[PDB]
C-alpha cells in the first residue's frame, strides 16, 4: 500500500452503499442482512464508538 | 395482559418451567458418564476378605507422628540477643 | 405448603420433569 | 483444478503442506487490477462566466457564494446533506466543554 | 471448543500439559539455557 | 477538650481528591461524596470482568464478521482451526483479519480445506488417506 | 440409486471433489521448494511473528513494544532470544504451523528496557446493611520489552 | 456426601487422584458416583524407578507413561 | 480510577532498545540526618552498600547532603527531566536497596495508567484493510443498475 | 526514521512532475490515470481510488476524497515505490560487523 496517514484514514473508515432488491423476497431476511451492515457486523473494524455504519438501499 | 399469582417459583399456580434439548443432551450425557463408571466399579481386586491389616502399619505410624506432634506445643525460645539489639533504634554514626 | 395429592395437578419439581422428559418411550 | 478460495480477488492464496510434517506452507502472491477493469476519469470543464464586454466579471462574480440562515433550516440542511441525526449540530454546555482533554495524547 | 482433541491424546486445555507450557518460553542470546520457573 | 482532632481537614481532602470531576453536590458534599466515592470504587473493582467480557465478544464479532466477508463462518472457522494443531488466540485472529488480509485468507483457505476433508472423510467412513492436511503430530 | 433432480433430492451444497494426492504432493513440494528459493535470494522485507511469550500471544514484528505483568529476573541490557513460534512470514508467503515451528528456523531477538511496577489499582469489597467494606491497593510489577530484528533461515 | 468428598481428597474440581480397588473404597467411590468420574489406571510400560521420578507424565485417557519427552517423534 | 487520572502512552523515551541502551537514572541526592531514629537504614545503606551501588553502574552519580532532618527521603532525577521524590521512613538496609534498585530499573515515565501495553511503529505490513477488500472488480468498473 | 514517512521529510509540491521526470529516465513512456473503484460521487463523503497505469501495466494505486488527491497520493505512492522506501523494505540491521 505504503499510504500515508490522512488519506489511509480516509480509505480506511468510509461510507459504503449497498443495493438489495426485493420481489418474491421475505422482509426478514432482508431487514436482518440491512441492520448487520448499518451497525457494521461486516468489518473487521467494527466498534460501537467508531460510527461505522453504512448505507443500505432496499428496493 | 396475563399476571402471574404471587412469586411464579413457589406457591400454588406457578410459572411452568419447561426441557428444551440441550439439557436433554446433558443428562444424556451426564448418564452415560454414571453407567461407565458403574462398570468400571463392578469389579473389586481383593474381595474383602484379603486385606484384614496390610496398610495397618502406616496408620498407625501416621497417628503416631500426628500425636507427637500435638503434643510437642510450647512457646517459642527466648532470647537476650533480641533485647540487646533493639538498642540500636538510637544508633548514630559509630 | 400443599399435600401430596391434589386436584390441580400441581406441577412436579424441575429436575422430576427433566428427567421425566428425558426418559420418554 | 480444485481451489479452496476463489482466485480473482484480493489475493491468489496457495495451500502447501511440508514433506517433514512438522510444518505449513503457504505462498500467495499479490494480485493486481487488469486494465479491462478500470473506467476513464471525467474532467469536468465547466466555463461559464465569461463575455465579450469585460474580462474580470468573472473574478468579481466568484465573491457571490454567500448565504445566511437561521438553526432550524440550516440544521435540517446539514442533517440532509451529512445523512445525520438533528440532535448533533446542536451547541453543548459549558460544563460539557471545560472538562474536554484540548491536548489528548497521540499514539505512533 | 476442544472436545476434539479429548480423542487424540492431547488433553482439552492447550494451556496446559503439552509443547506450550512445559517448553521454556525465553532463553538468553548467545546460548546459555535460561533458568526454569518456579512453577 | 483534651488532644482531640487536629488533622481532621486533611482527611476530608483526602476523601474529596477522588470526588473532583463529579456532577451535582457529590464533589462538595462530604457526607454525600463517602457514598459516591465507596459504589465508584466498587464499580472499578467488579468491572473488570465486565471489560473482560466485552473485549472476549468484540474479539468474536469481528472474527465472525471478518469470516462473513472472506465466505465461511465462525463455528466452522473455529473447529477447523482447533482441528489443525495451531494454537491462536481470538486477539491475533482479530489483529490480523484487520491488518493482514492476506494470512487470514490463507488461513481461510486452509479452514475450508480442512472442513472440505473431514467431510470427505466422514462420508467415507475414510480408510486410506483420511487427509493430507490432517495427520496429527504425536508427542511423547 | 437413480433419483429424479427435485427441490430436496440435491443437497444444497456444491459437490466437493479432492484432486490426486500424488499431484497435491508433488505442487506442494515445487511450493516450498519455490519459497525456499524466494527466501535463499532474498526477496522480503519487514516480517512479523507471533511468539507465545508468558502466555500472551503478541504481534510481533520489527520494531515493536510488549509489556508483561512480572519480572524476568534479568538485568536491563540484556538480549532474550524468544521461542515458541507458530506463525512468520513476511510479504507473499507465511509459515506455520503444528504446534510450534523449529528453532533453527526462527529467531526472534528481544531487550528488556524499563522494569517499573503499575499504577496503584483500587480493589473494594462492599455489602448493603452488613457493615461490609474493603479495601487495598495492588502494584504488581511490570517488565517493558523491545524485539530488535527476526532473521529467517533457508533450511525448510 | 460432602464428607465423603472431603475424606477423598477431592477439594478442586477437575483434579485427578488415585485410589486402591478395595470394597471400601468401591463403596466411598459409588456413594458419590453421581459427583465424581471413575475411570481406570493402565499402564503401557513398566512402573517408574527411582531413576524414572522426576521425568513423569500422566498423559489423557490415564496412561502414566514413565518416558515422558518435549520432541515429536 | 481511569476517569479521575490522566493516562498516557506506552512509549520509549530516546529508543534505547534499537541502538544501545543507556542509564535512564542521573542523580541521587540522599537526605540522611546526623542524628536520630529515624534514618537508621539510611545511615547503614551508606556505610555499607552505597560504595557498590555506586560502583554497579558508573552513569548514576549519588549525592550525600547529610542534613539533619527527621524524615529521610530521596531525589531521583531521569533524563525526560522528571524528577521523582520519595520518603525512606523507618525503612530496612534491605528495603531500601530494593527501592533504589527499582528507581534505577525505571525511566523518568509516569506511573500512571499504561492505556495498550503493546506498541508498534509499523501496525501495517501486508496492505491495511479497506471496506474495498475482498471484493472482485467488475468489467470496465460498472456499476449495477445501469446500461453501459 | 522508524514509522516514519517519506514525503513527510521531504515535502515536495509536485509529485507528478517528479515522477514523470524519472519515468523518462528509466525509459518509459508517460503515465496515465484510470479510476479503479468508487463509492459515493453526489454525497458529502466521496471515495475514489485512481490507479497509474504504464503501458496496460498497473504500477500503484492511491485513495482520496477527490480525483485530484487521490491521483496526486497514486503518484506518491509510485514514487516511493520506485525508490524503495515503503513500508515493507529491509529494517535497518543495528548490529556489529
Ligand atoms: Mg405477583
Amino acid at each position: 500500500s505504503s499510504f500515508s496517514r490522512a488519506p489511509q484514514q480516509w480509505a480506511t473508515f468510509a461510507r459504503i452503499w449497498y443495493l438489495l432488491d426485493g420481489k418474491m423476497q421475505p422482509p426478514g431476511k432482508l431487514a436482518a442482512m440491512a441492520s448487520i451492515r448499518l451497525q457494521g457486523l461486516h468489518k473487521p473494524v467494527y466498534h460501537a464508538l467508531s460510527d461505522c455504519g453504512d448505507h443500505v438501499v432496499i428496493m | 395482559r396475563g399476571r402471574i399469582p404471587g412469586r411464579q417459583w413457589i406457591g400454588k399456580h406457578r410459572r411452568p418451567r419447561f426441557v428444551s434439548l440441550r439439557a436433554k443432551q446433558n443428562m444424556i450425557r451426564r448418564l452415560e458418564i454414571e453407567a461407565e463408571n458403574h462398570y468400571w466399579l463392578s469389579m473389586p481386586y481383593m474381595t474383602r476378605e484379603q486385606e484384614r491389616g496390610h496398610a495397618a502399619v502406616r496408620r498407625r505410624e501416621a497417628f503416631e507422628a500426628i500425636k507427637a506432634a500435638a503434643t510437642s506445643k510450647f512457646p517459642p525460645h527466648r532470647f537476650i540477643a533480641d533485647q540487646l539489639d533493639h538498642l540500636n533504634v538510637t544508633k548514630k554514626w559509630s | 405448603g400443599s399435600k401430596a395429592v391434589t386436584r390441580h395437578r400441581r406441577v412436579m419439581h424441575f429436575q422430576r420433569q427433566k428427567l421425566m422428559a428425558v426418559t420418554e418411550y | 483444478t480444485y481451489s479452496p478460495l476463489p482466485d480473482d480477488y484480493n489475493c491468489n492464496v496457495e495451500l502447501a503442506l511440508t514433506s517433514d510434517g512438522r510444518t505449513i506452507v503457504c505462498y500467495h502472491p499479490s494480485v493486481d487490477i487488469p486494465y479491462e477493469h478500470t473506467k476513464p476519469i471525467p474532467r469536468p470543464d465547466p466555463v461559464h462566466n465569461n463575455e465579450e464586454t469585460h474580462d474580470q466579471v468573472l473574478k468579481t462574480r466568484l465573491e457571490e457564494k454567500v448565504e445566511h440562515l437561521e438553526e432550524g433550516p440550516m440544521i435540517e440542511q446539514l442533517s440532509k446533506m451529512f445523512f445525520t441525526t438533528k440532535h448533533r449540530w446542536y451547541p453543548h454546555g459549558r460544563y460539557h466543554r471545560c472538562r474536554k482533554n484540548l491536548n489528548p495524547p497521540k499514539d505512533r | 471448543g476442544g472436545q476434539w482433541r479429548l480423542q487424540q491424546g492431547l488433553a482439552a486445555n492447550p494451556s496446559g500439559y503439552g509443547p506450550l507450557t512445559e517448553l521454556p518460553d525465553w532463553s538468553y542470546a548467545d546460548g546459555r539455557p535460561a533458568p526454569p520457573m518456579k512453577g | 477538650l483534651r488532644n482531640r482532632v487536629t488533622d481532621r481537614y486533611f482527611r476530608i481532602q483526602e476523601v474529596l481528591k477522588h470526588a473532583r470531576h463529579f456532577r451535582g453536590r457529590k464533589n462538595r458534599c462530604y457526607r454525600l461524596a463517602v457514598r459516591t466515592v465507596i459504589r465508584a470504587f466498587v464499580k472499578c473493582t467488579k468491572a473488570r470482568y465486565l471489560k473482560k467480557k466485552n473485549m472476549r465478544t468484540l474479539w468474536i464479532n469481528r472474527i465472525t464478521a471478518a469470516s462473513q466477508e472472506h465466505g465461511l463462518k465462525y463455528p466452522a472457522l473455529i473447529g477447523n482451526l482447533v482441528k489443525c494443531q495451531v494454537e491462536l488466540n481470538r486477539k491475533v485472529l482479530a489483529d490480523l483479519a484487520i491488518y493482514e488480509p492476506k494470512t487470514f485468507k490463507s488461513l481461510a483457505a486452509l479452514a475450508s480445506r480442512r472442513r472440505h476433508e473431514g467431510f470427505a472423510a466422514a462420508l467415507g467412513d475414510g480408510k486410506e488417506p483420511e487427509g493430507i492436511f490432517s495427520r496429527v503430530v504425536q508427542y511423547h | 440409486g437413480y433419483v429424479p433432480k427435485t427441490s430436496l433430492s440435491s443437497p444444497p451444497w456444491p459437490e466437493v471433489v479432492l484432486p490426486d494426492p500424488v499431484e497435491e504432493t508433488r505442487h506442494h513440494a515445487e511450493v516450498v521448494k519455490k519459497v525456499n528459493e524466494m527466501i535463499v535470494t532474498g526477496q522480503y522485507g519487514r516480517l512479523f511473528a507471533v511468539v507465545h511469550f508468558a502466555s500472551r500471544q503478541w504481534k510481533v514484528t520489527s520494531e515493536d513494544l510488549i509489556l508483561i505483568g512480572n519480572e524476568l529476573d534479568l538485568a536491563c541490557g540484556e538480549r532474550i532470544r524468544l521461542e515458541k513460534v507458530l506463525l512468520v512470514g513476511a510479504d507473499n508467503f507465511t509459515l506455520l504451523g503444528k504446534p510450534l515451528l523449529g528453532k533453527d528456523l526462527v529467531r526472534v531477538e528481544a531487550t528488556v528496557i524499563e522494569k517499573t511496577e503499575s499504577w496503584p489499582r483500587i480493589i473494594m469489597r462492599f455489602r448493603k446493611r452488613k457493615n461490609f467494606k474493603k479495601k487495598r491497593i495492588v502494584t504488581t510489577p511490570q517488565t517493558v520489552l523491545r524485539i530488535n530484528s527476526i532473521e529467517i533461515a533457508p533450511c525448510l | 456426601e460432602k464428607d465423603i468428598i472431603k475424606m477423598l481428597g477431592l477439594e478442586k474440581a477437575h483434579t485427578p487422584q488415585v485410589h486402591k480397588n478395595i470394597p471400601s473404597v468401591n463403596a466411598k467411590l459409588k456413594v458419590v458416583k453421581h459427583l465424581i468420574r471413575i475411570k481406570p489406571l493402565k499402564l503401557p510400560q513398566g512402573l517408574p524407578a527411582e531413576e524414572n521420578m522426576s521425568n513423569t507424565c500422566l498423559k489423557s485417557t490415564g496412561e502414566l507413561v514413565v518416558q515422558w519427552h518435549l520432541k515429536p517423534v | 480510577t481511569a476517569r479521575g487520572t490522566p493516562s498516557r502512552f506506552l512509549a520509549s523515551v530516546l529508543h534505547n532498545g534499537l541502538g544501545r541502551y543507556v542509564q535512564q537514572l542521573q542523580r541521587l541526592s540522599f537526605s540522611v540526618s546526623r542524628d536520630g531514629a529515624s534514618s537508621r537504614g539510611a545511615r547503614e545503606f551508606v556505610e555499607r552498600e552505597v560504595i557498590d551501588f555506586a560502583r554497579r553502574n558508573p552513569g548514576v552519580v549519588i549525592y550525600v547532603n547529610s542534613r539533619p532532618c527527621c524524615v529521610p527521603r530521596v531525589v531521583a532525577e531521569y533524563l525526560n527531566g522528571a524528577v521523582r521524590e520519595e520518603s525512606i521512613h523507618c525503612k530496612s538496609v534491605e528495603e531500601i536497596s530494593t527501592l533504589v534498585q527499582k528507581l534505577a530499573d525505571q525511566s523518568g515515565l509516569d506511573v500512571i495508567r499504561i492505556r495498550k501495553p503493546f506498541h508498534t511503529d509499523n501496525p501495517s505490513i501486508q496492505g491495511q484493510w479497506h471496506p474495498f477488500t475482498n471484493k472482485p472488480t467488475t468489467f470496465r468498473g460498472l456499476r449495477p443498475r445501469e446500461v453501459q | 526514521m522508524t514509522g516514519k514517512e517519506l514525503f513527510e521529510m521531504w515535502k515536495i509540491i509536485n509529485p507528478m512532475g517528479l515522477l514523470v521526470e524519472e519515468l523518462k529516465k528509466r525509459n518509459v513512456s508517460a503515465p496515465e490515470s484510470r479510476l479503479t473503484r468508487q463509492s459515493g460521487g453526489t454525497t458529502a463523503l466521496p471515495l475514489y481510488f485512481v490507479g497509474l497505469y504504464c503501458d496496460k501495466k498497473l504500477i500503484a494505486e492511491g485513495p482520496g476524497e477527490t480525483v485530484l488527491v487521490a491521483e496526486e497520493e497514486a503518484a506518491r505512492v509510485a514514487l516511493r515505490k520506485l525508490y524503495g522506501f515503503t513500508e515493507n523494505r529491509r529494517p535497518w540491521n543495528y548490529s556489529k560487523p
